[PDB]
């Protein structure tokens, strides 16, 4: 069974960092993309961008260029994403979501999502 | 101010239906058949429940069916069940190889 388990709540202070992880089994993890989709309280979801776990290279959507970085760790079959400066408008729930095969533009599992509270 | 356009809400009574529309671009929608449609009861994560327009992964039940017609994507939950109330959310391809999603519709079962 696919699974996508994600690490816990963050609370930090504007400027900390943090970073979120995302471990997937059920599957191989580097066989399928991991994205990333941010849901600020009370809003919809928005695609922050993916990862390809065949190469480790990073692709952001243009909205979460600059503070946002997308790493894995494939040895523990790991996703982590990394948010630097933090500010209030951060504060939201993360969460990962695996690339459904042939081409990646479903998400058939999900994360059960990070929250990110900046104080 | 999303990408595509989804009624803020929607509204039935056990077993009936219930249509819920998501407006695009011929860039996303309109342009490619990567229509998604995910439920997600609130604090909890998304799920699957339409992908490529129609198609249902396996253990949604057959209740649940999407359409699109030009530029706008549609699911239907017939038979509506208490359950079912929930926040939908469509997503979409776009030509410029990024992903949208809808704002999504909080639906309501009386």
């Amino acid at each position: 069974q696919v699974q996508l388990v994600q690490s816990g709540s963050e609370l930090k202070k504007p400027g900390a960092s943090v970073r979120i992880s995302c471990k997937a089994s059920g599957y191989s993890f580097t066989s399928l993309s991991m994205n990333w989709v941010r849901q600020a309280p009370g809003q919809g979801l928005e695609w922050m961008g993916w990862i390809s776990t065949k190469s480790g290279d990073p692709t952001y959507a243009q909205a979460f260029t600059g503070r946002f970085v997308f790493s894995l760790d494939t040895s523990v079959n790991t996703a982590y994403l990394q948010i630097n400066s933090l500010e209030a408008g951060d504060t939201a729930v993360y969460y990962c979501a695996r690339g459904q095969p042939p081409v990646g533009w479903t998400f058939d599992y999900w994360g059960q999502g990070t929250l990110v509270t900046v104080s | 101010q999303s990408a595509l356009t989804q009624p803020p809400s929607a509204s039935g009574s056990p077993g009936q239906s219930v249509t819920i529309s998501c407006t695009g671009t011929s860039s996303d929608v309109g342009g490619y058949n990567y229509v998604s449609w995910y439920q997600q009861h609130p604090g909890k994560a998304p799920k699957l429940i339409i992908y490529e327009v129609s198609k249902r992964p396996s253990g949604v039940p057959d209740r649940f069916s999407g359409s699109k017609s030009g530029n706008t994507a549609s699911l239907t939950v017939s038979g509506l069940q208490a359950e079912d109330e929930a926040d939908y959310y469509c997503s979409s391809y776009t030509s410029s190889s990024t992903l949208v999603f809808g704002g999504g519709t909080k639906l309501t079962v009386l």
